[PDB]
């Protein structure tokens, strides 16, 4: 009935220590992600550089294989172990079976690793939540998410971090039944969704796309500054 | 109440309460009655329904060609001791090429359930075994307990409200050594009907009867062959 | 000063104390016994009473004098069950010396190895620290006779006159009053002081059937337990 | 034999205040050469080298394991290693593979790190150390190297005549061997500097 | 038996960590370390604790630990817990050189330690490391670098670094007086003697209360210069003139 | 109290209450006595019928450890069964390693050290049993032993374990047991059981008598009291 | 056992380790000791009083050698002292089997402090209650180190451990200097040991070991009687 | 701490096993009905977002080509049960060249549900319904985290399982047909759920003797809803 063990149930049937892991995800930076027609896209917010450090070591988006991406939340220490482990599995799968790894296979591995890591006492569960995006499974663009309980799950648009309930409510009135083709439009959808940031500084947005055939493409803060300009410009014409 | 947490902790009165609590788990299951003649050992149990249309949960289960056991208590420790029970029987068939003596099988169970009643990290087995058998010296009725005190007996009834069955057996235990296979069974199921509230009746779908005999392999009957046994009974004396 | 679990397990308290070991020092005192060892000469004497409260209880299966090896004997105080397990390690590890090293173990080296076993029970937790005490005697070549004493804390020392049991503070006060003058110790002086010190602390003037005498001497270096008859021979000799 | 699978020759020689060490250059399988630039002399700190000969697998393997243990030693202690300490270190590493032994025979040469005192020693394939005062040799063509060094060695020699002695010893002994040759490299070290020369040898 | 349970691994009801927040508070009650990049070097500065006049200091290095061949590290926190890390950290860099025969490239050394430091916050009820420590070095791929270890396992690559409740106000000076792009050694050495004048509250800046080690890439060697006490003196006397100029503009 | 959960902790005066608690669980068990004559050992157990469905010789407390050694347990019956299997297994190793029958003085030492080990650690509890050990040999005579839950083991001439421990040995000691034959002892054991508490607070009981000595040629077995029935014919004569 | 393996030491909310600060209290409540590094050797001296007139003084020793040039004293509890002594003996021979050379005193303290480190962090055990003073004359210069139950270590010119160490802190600061001989160092080591001793100091109440460059040596009561023979 | 992983009550069961039954009650509902023509099955998806993909939530999995499944309670622990339940039917085919019966599947499944503790963890939080057609016709079973394994004729679990089982006993009789039982089931579904009963909230699974394969309906389910 208490709240200081993981093998205990509540009298109404809860696992509060797994539920306390999901609170630690909400203290993280927000990241969103949609799938397009052919080109997928995701982006992170809340960079907040502190004027005196290099910024290639604050990497929050990474690639597991040559065709699958990753974006997380929570605390950055536990995220490094999960990323470093999943690189081995998507590489060792290629050895035993000569296919490339599907996006559905690697998320079952991360969820099953977070599954068995919950059950035994003295193993503090991973306080992260991941987003796995890859147009890998034979021209089919997909994006999934995880959960600290260990439930891999598929969305078509997603938001995590501090204040995802505002963005997930924003995306339901924004993601049209019209599937947004002309992939700069889909990036403009992400850039407009990320424009509903907690402060919306405009320069604290890091977006990364993938056109389903290339490698990962980090956008630069001059092309990304060009897309933020047409957002307020087309919004001025709506008045 | 501060001594009432582990199996390891003795009380200031000398009574370990965790063993005393596993006795209470035996009373949660239904009643079951075992008895024997000179030639035939019969144990009869009472099924319990879960819902109106679900099947009734079984009680009597086969072990070997000369041993069958009844059950009362947790179904977790039921199949856990059963798998240990079946393993020891076929080892004597494999090594010695004889069936086990029934008496020294039960001493293996008392050694089995002793260790989780003393070391920390494992609960006692809440279970209510009644054992019928044939060694070279005839039929046997045994009972066990979660305190690992196995008892030889000539008639026994354990489970919920099973005292009323025991009072029936004491005033008829002299009659049991002489009767044949037939009324020995319906001496036994006259005892189960006092472990019932007086408004319902012992039907076909809620009772099981297992018989092992001197020339008879242990056989479990259920729901269709109980009707040759349920004939020839009187109503309840109300 | 109960802080954390310092009254229960072997951890440090404030002010550097630790209480479970100094609870064991008066875990001897529930035995109700007193033992005396004396080194004065080319010999060494153990004396300890027995207590037989039952006629049904035997007489030979009571004696606390325990023969470790042929040249080493010991006496045990404290509770009986922890005492006899302590003697099992002493008998065992003395024979490992003879097997590994090819000669007889010194009485000094044995009391170290016993005290180091009592160390780990003090150091590690969840392991009960054996509330009993051991006193040894034996002859060492080119060193004379010795008396050693090992604590439940693992502290050992070696000294001339030894009291253990209930009445240390009364007996050791008497032995310093006795051994301050270097009188001649002629193996009858050694027994006479060993008897009459205990005879004044307990104030009994006892029958020959309550005590035992363990002995070792450089004329017969074997450990030797005295007979009921010859205990009476020393007893009437001091009857003045 | 397994020692005769690739060939090799390592020679060290003690001078007055200096010490010299030399080896061949040929790498090859039993009769077919492969290359003529195979390193067999490895620096272990300043003014202290080591030479390896035998099976070319264990030449490269032991030289990496010994470098592994050396750098951990020179960080727990601020000082550098003494030449006696290295000899005890190598003999420990070889004796651990007592029954699975490495097929190599090292030769250690170097000066004292504090004084100027030279040092030479060589070991067996299981780690029996052996210090001398004149020369040590190892390799397949051992007996040819003993015949040259017993006649040409002098007690107190300048770095000029020490260079000419170990040159004439290595050139004449290796040309009598079949599976050794294709060039000879010579390190001559001293208190002030380190000189490395390569000699004009028969390439047949 | 079961009732002797230490926590060490349990989330808050709000979602924060129990011991990790406590361990970062002890580092504020420790010594002071910092470092700054240059275009052609990198340096470290340390504060001497327990400078009583009956010690020896014959190790020639107390906060600095030359660890691979071209990297060193400062240290802050529990001193006795730090010796487990540095003996481990020297052996990670050395088992790499056995494997590839090329020195460790100055980042994946840090991730190799930080995954060990993280792992005591995961499985196994044990005490975490109460040690934060710095990193200086040089590689083929990026050159001169600084890194910042944490008890949580998080690291970052900085250009001017920090110890906390001891010296968090130095970064406010470092954001004010570190010019970007040009950061050469004599400009950097004059900067650090000004910073330690503020944070280390010893008046007149006794030279035996500080310790400075530098690193310069020189002709293919990457020397690590633990500079001696004679040139700490002229570094102070260089700062002594800067007091006299500071009143001329009044 | 508040110091008495684990068996690995001391009290503030220096004892262990978990050993103290387990001793008086044996006190609530029925009385079983033992007595030895000049050429054998005779056991005797007061055993009470549970209700009626006991089957006349079930769950007996007279065990049979070796060819010439058996037990007379009292206390928790299931705990004594596992403890008896230790003694059965211990005598087999002595047979296999030394080639002859186990001496009873050595057998009690091996068991009591095993009982001692459950009095130290927090993971296990002490046993709730106490028992007797009787044997007979031509080179050693008859011996009779006694083991408490703490592990203290030494020899008696007569003993009793149960509720009436004091109330039975009050009248054991008025027997001249040093010169009686064990066939005379069997009818004398019968009255001592029958004197104390036949059916006062209980309903019914049944007598069990084990039997080892020179008349059995060193074997240990139950008496033939189905033969001659002389126990109850002679014990029930004490009604007047 | 069950196999628990949980440590007994955790951080306070202030950030301090509570049990290690308690173990240092047991160190300060021990027998006093003093160590002085002189120009030619190191002097160790301790204060050994028996509780009675019965105890033999030739049985137990306080100044204890490790190698033939390394000695070691303590101030704490007697029984925990003998563990790390026997530990440091076996540890010194493992150096000698590898490198064929007697271990330097700086390298010995590197490894002994890691042993005392291991009982703090590991599971279910408490730390020591013994601080040490380690001496030796390796490679000309002599050395004098101190370790503590925390696992740290230092390098002293002259220091004191045990009871009244703050008095010997002040007295050695006023008495010692840069250089003396060994004989001057023993003179000032008894004079600071006479600060907190009993009424009578004999050849048996103190116990002194030295470090010549010829090796480690503890002194017999013949010399200590003749050294305390009215030389202060 | 508060009647932990291995500690009896003063009266009855373990409370952790008792609390495991309560964790099923927050799960989604599910109904399976055994009929002599075959076993039908139904479940509710409980989709939260439109961006949330509907078919990523599975409730009916394929254990074997003639054995279905249905789950409730915790989602995460049920993937452990389905994994070895697929394996141990496949081990049986490897060593016997025959299909494992439906009853003897859950014997092996219930052997692992009662292994919790420190012997070589917590109990599971998931109930199951197994439908299958073996040689004894169609079968329908039910298990629980206590391992109390039993056969049912028509069972409903999850949230609102009490009100479903009361309403279910009115409509059931012995001579049902499969086309009758499917529309008889979903009437009970929309009376206990709250959203509009459409083709996106529920899914079906029917196994037949002659149609061992295809334990599924796919947008023929749209025809069934408009006919009720």
């Amino acid at each position: 009935s208490y709240d200081r063990a993981i093998t205990v149930f509540s009298p109404d049937g809860h696992l509060f220590q797994v539920e306390y892991a999901q609170e630690a995800v909400k203290k993280g930076s927000t990241a969103v992600g949609v799938r397009g027609r052919d080109i997928v896209v995701l982006g992170v917010e809340k960079k907040s550089v502190a004027k005196l450090q290099d910024e290639r070591t604050v990497r929050k988006i990474c690639a597991l294989d040559d065709n699958v991406c990753m974006a997380f939340a929570g605390l950055t220490a536990d995220a490094r172990i999960v990323i470093n482990r999943a690189r081995v599995e998507c590489q060792s799968h290629r050895l035993t079976v000569e296919d490339p790894v599907t996006v559905e296979y690697i998320t079952r591995y991360i969820a099953s690793l977070k599954q068995r890591y919950t059950q035994s006492n003295g193993r503090r569960p991973f306080g992260i939540s991941a987003l796995i995006v890859g147009f890998d499974f034979d021209g089919t663009p997909r994006l999934y998410q995880t959960d600290p309980s260990g439930t891999y799950h598929a969305w078509k648009a997603n938001a995590i971090g501090r204040g995802a309930k505002s963005v997930r409510e924003f995306l339901e009135k924004n993601y049209t039944d019209e599937a947004i083709e002309t992939d700069d439009l889909t990036i403009k959808l992400v850039i407009k969704a990320l424009l509903e940031v907690v402060q919306s500084g405009g320069k604290n947005i890091e977006l990364a796309v993938m056109r389903r055939d290339q490698s990962l493409k980090i956008l630069n803060p001059e092309e990304i500054e060009k897309y933020v300009a047409e957002i307020e410009k087309e919004k001025e014409e709506n008045e | 109440n501060q001594y009432d947490n582990d199996v390891t902790v003795w009380s200031p009165q000398g009574r370990i309460h965790q063993i005393e609590y596993a006795m209470e788990a035996v009373k949660q299951g239904s009643a079951t009655v075992g008895l024997k003649s000179k030639t035939h050992a019969v144990l009869v149990a009472l099924k319990r329904a879960q819902s109106e249309l679900a099947a009734h949960q079984k009680k009597i289960l086969h072990v070997d060609n000369h041993i069958g056991i009844s059950i009362a208590g947790l179904t977790a420790d039921a199949r856990l001791l059963c798998n240990f029970m079946r393993q020891e029987c076929l080892d004597s068939r494999f090594v010695f090429d004889r069936p086990l003596p029934v008496s020294r099988l039960v001493s293996l169970i008392g050694s089995k359930t002793q260790i989780p009643t003393q070391r920390y990290g494992r609960r006692p087995y809440g279970v209510g075994l009644l054992i019928a058998g044939y060694d070279d010296m005839g039929p046997h009725i045994f009972q066990t307990c979660p305190s690992a005190n196995y008892f030889d007996c000539r008639a026994m009834s354990i489970g919920a409200r099973s005292q009323s069955a025991r009072t029936y057996l004491e005033r008829h235990m002299s009659e049991f050594m002489e009767c044949n296979l037939n009324e020995l069974v319906k001496h036994g199921l006259r005892a189960l009907r006092e472990t019932l509230p007086a408004e319902q009746d012992l039907t076909t779908k809620n009772v099981s009867i297992g018989i092992v005999g001197k020339d008879l392999e242990f056989t479990i009957y259920d729901d269709d062959d109980v009707s040759p046994f349920l004939e020839g009974l009187e109503e309840r004396p109300q | 000063s109960s802080a954390g679990f310092d009254r229960h397990i072997t951890i440090f308290s404030p002010e550097g104390r630790l209480y479970q070991v100094e609870y064991a020092f008066k875990a001897i005192n529930q035995g109700g016994l007193t033992s005396v060892a004396v080194r004065g000469k080319d010999c060494a004497v153990i004396v300890t009473q027995k207590k037989v409260p039952d006629k049904l209880l035997d007489s030979s299966t009571v004696t606390h004098l325990f023969k470790i090896t042929e040249n080493i004997g010991c006496v045990m105080t404290g509770m009986t069950a922890d005492s006899r397990s302590q003697v099992q390690r002493a008998r065992y590890e003395a024979a490992n010396w003879k097997y590994k090293y090819g000669y007889e173990i010194p009485v000094d080296m044995l009391c170290k190895r016993i005290a180091d076993i009592s160390q780990v029970y003090t150091q590690n937790a969840e392991m009960r620290p054996l509330g009993c005490c051991m006193i040894l005697i034996g002859i060492d070549e080119e060193q004379g006779p010795q008396v050693y004493k090992c604590d439940p804390a693992g502290y050992y020392c070696g000294f001339k006159a030894t009291a253990a049991g209930v009445k240390q503070t009364e007996s050791t006060s008497f032995l310093e009053k006795k051994v301050k003058k270097k009188f001649d110790w002629t193996f009858e002086q050694t027994v006479e002081t060993a008897i009459t010190c205990l005879s004044t602390v307990l104030s009994i003037d006892f029958k020959p059937s309550e005590i035992e005498v363990g002995v070792v001497t450089v004329e017969n270096p074997k450990f030797r337990i005295l007979t009921e008859a010859e205990i009476d021979a020393h007893l009437v000799a001091l009857a003045e | 034999s397994i020692m005769s699978y690739n060939g090799g020759a390592v020679m060290a020689m003690k001078g007055k205040n200096c010490v010299a060490i030399a080896a061949d250059r040929r790498f090859g399988i039993q009769a077919q050469m492969v290359t003529t630039d195979f390193q067999k002399i490895f620096p272990m700190g300043d003014r202290l080298y080591i030479g390896l000969a035998g099976l070319a697998t264990d030449v490269q393997t032991v030289a990496q394991r010994l470098k592994f243990r050396l750098n951990l030693y020179e960080l727990k202690e601020g000082r550098q290693i003494k030449p006696y300490t290295l000899m005890s270190m190598v003999a420990n590493l070889l004796y651990e593979k007592r029954f699975g032994p490495y097929y190599t025979e090292p030769v250690i040469a170097g000066l004292d790190p504090k004084t100027f005192k030279p040092f030479i020693c060589s070991l067996d394939l299981i780690g029996c150390p052996m210090v001398t005062d004149d020369f040590v040799v190892s390799g397949t063509c051992a007996e040819q190297m003993y015949g040259m060094c017993e006649s040409l060695w002098e007690p107190n020699m300048d770095p000029d005549h020490l260079f000419e002695t170990i040159s004439q010893a290595m050139l004449n002994a290796v040309d009598r061997d079949a599976v050794s040759g294709m060039g000879v490299i010579v390190h001559i070290i001293e208190k002030d500097k380190i000189t490395t020369r390569t000699l004009k040898a028969r390439m047949d | 038996s079961r009732r002797y349970d230490s926590r060490t691994t349990i989330f808050s009801p709000e979602g924060r960590l129990y011991q990790v927040e406590y361990a970062m508070e002890a580092i504020g009650h420790a010594g002071t370390c910092l470092g700054i990049l240059a275009n052609d070097g990198v340096l470290l500065a340390a504060e001497r604790r327990n400078i009583h006049k009956l010690l020896d200091e014959v190790f020639f290095s107390e906060k600095i630990y030359k660890l691979n061949e071209d990297m060193a590290c400062s240290v802050a926190g529990i001193t006795s817990d730090a010796n487990v890390l540095t003996n481990e950290l020297r052996l990670i860099a050395q088992r790499y050189l056995l494997q590839y025969q090329e020195p460790i490239p100055c980042e994946q050394l840090v991730t190799a330690l930080c995954d060990i430091k993280q792992a005591y916050t995961q499985f196994g009820g044990k005490r975490p490391f109460g040690v934060s420590l710095l990193y200086i070095g040089w590689d083929k791929h990026y050159g001169f670098q600084l890194y910042q270890s944490d008890p949580s396992g998080n690291y970052g690559g900085w250009k001017a670094t920090c110890i906390g409740n001891n010296s968090a106000a130095a970064v406010s000076m470092l954001k004010q007086d570190y010019k970007e792009g040009e950061m050469t050694l004599k400009s950097a050495l004059a900067l650090a003697i000004k910073v330690l004048n503020k944070t280390m509250d010893v008046s007149k800046l006794s030279a035996e209360k500080v310790e400075i080690a530098t690193l310069t890439r020189e002709n293919g060697k990457t020397v690590i210069r633990v500079l001696k006490q004679k040139e700490v003196e002229q570094l102070i006397k260089k700062h002594e003139e800067e007091e006299a100029k500071a009143e001329r503009e009044k | 109290t508040g110091y008495d959960l684990s068996a690995s902790t001391f009290s503030p005066d220096g004892r262990v209450f978990q050993v103290e608690y387990a001793m008086k669980a044996v006190e609530n068990s029925s009385t079983a006595i033992g007595i030895r004559c000049k050429d054998g050992v005779v056991f005797g157990v007061e055993k009470l019928v549970l209700s009626k469905l006991y089957e006349e010789g079930s769950n007996k407390r007279l065990f049979n450890v070796d060819r010439h050694v058996g037990m007379a347990v009292a206390g928790l019956l299931a705990d004594a069964r596992s403890l008896a299997d230790i003694a059965r297994e211990e005598a087999s190793n002595f047979r296999s390693n030394f080639g002859y029958n186990i001496p009873l003085k050595h057998l009690a030492d091996r068991v009591a050290m095993y009982v001692h080990a459950y009095t130290l650690y927090s993971a296990v509890r002490p046993f709730g049993c106490s028992f007797m050990l009787g044997s007979y040999s031509v080179n050693d005579g008859a011996q009779l032993y006694m083991i408490d839950p703490s592990g203290v083991s030494y020899g008696y001439w007569g003993c009793a374990i149960g509720k009436a421990r004091q109330a039975a040995k009050t009248e054991i000691e008025k027997l001249q047991m040093k010169e009686m034959t064990c066939r005379d002892i069997v009818k004398e054991v019968a009255k001592i059981i029958y004197i104390v508490h036949d059916e006062v607070k209980d309903k019914a009981f049944e007598l069990e008598l084990s039997w080892v000595g020179e008349l059995t040629n060193g074997r240990h077995e139950i008496v033939p009291k189905d033969i001659r029935e002389e126990a109850e014919k002679y014990a029930k004569e004490s009604l007047k | 056992e069950r196999g628990y393996s949980f440590s007994l030491t955790t951080f306070s909310p202030s950030g301090k380790l509570v049990q290690i600060e308690y173990a240092l209290a047991a160190v300060a409540g021990g027998a006093p000791s003093v160590g002085i590094k002189a120009a030619n050797g190191v002097v160790l001296a301790t204060e050994k009083k028996q509780k009675s007139i019965l105890y033999d003084e030739r049985s137990v020793h306080k100044v204890e050698p490790i190698t033939k040039h390394i000695g070691l004293v303590y101030s704490g509890m007697g029984p925990d002292y003998r563990v790390l002594v026997h530990r440091a003996r076996k540890l010194a021979q493992q150096y000698y089997l590898v490198y064929q050379e007697p271990i330097p005193t700086a390298q010995l303290v590197q490894r002994v402090a890691s042993v005392m480190q291991e009982y703090t962090q590991s599971g279910g055990v408490r730390p020591f209650g013994v601080s040490l003073l380690i001496c030796g004359w390796n490679e000309g210069r002599p050395y004098l180190f101190q370790s503590d139950p925390s696992g740290a270590y230092f390098a002293w010119k002259a220091t004191a451990m045990g009871k009244n160490y703050v008095n010997g802190k002040t007295f050695l600061e006023k008495r010692y200097n840069e250089d003396l001989e060994l004989e001057d160092a023993i003179h000032t080591a008894i004079l600071t040991l006479k600060e907190s001793f009993e009424g009578q100091m004999t050849e048996d109440n103190i116990e002194v070991g030295i470090c010549n460059e010829a090796g480690f040596r503890r002194l017999t009561p013949t010399e200590v009687k003749d050294y305390l023979a009215a030389i202060a | 701490y508060d009647r932990g992983v291995n500690t009896f009550s003063p009266e009855g069961r373990l409370f952790q096993v008792e609390y495991a039954i309560e964790a099923i009650k927050l799960g989604s509902t599910a109904i399976g009905i055994q009929t002599s023509e075959g076993v039908c099955l139904a479940v509710e998806k409980r989709i939260t977002s439109p961006l949330m993909e509907p078919s990523s939530i599975e409730k009916i999995v394929e254990i074997d080509a003639h054995i279905g499944c249905a789950m409730s309670g915790l989602i995460a622990d049920a993937k452990t049960l389905i994994d070895k339940a697929r394996v141990e039917t496949q081990n049986h085919w490897f060593t016997y060249n025959e299909t494992m019966t439906v009853e003897s599947v859950t014997q092996a499944v219930s052997n692992l549900a009662l292994q919790f503790g420190e012997e070589d963890s917590r109990p599971f939080g998931v109930a199951l319904l197994f439908g299958g057609v073996d040689e004894k016709g169609p079968q329908l079973f039910h298990m629980d985290p206590s391992g109390t394994f039993v056969q049912c004729d028509a069972r409903a679990i999850g949230s609102a399982s009490e009100g479903a089982q009361s309403s279910l006993q009115e409509v059931y009789h012995k001579s049902m047909t499969l086309k009758e039982a499917i529309k008889s089931s979903l009437i009970i579904l929309k009376q206990v759920m709250e959203e509009k009963l459409n083709a996106t909230n529920i899914e079906l699974a029917t196994v037949q003797p002659g149609q061992n394969f295809h334990m599924f309906t796919k947008e023929e389910l749209e025809e069934v809803i408009k006919d009720i």
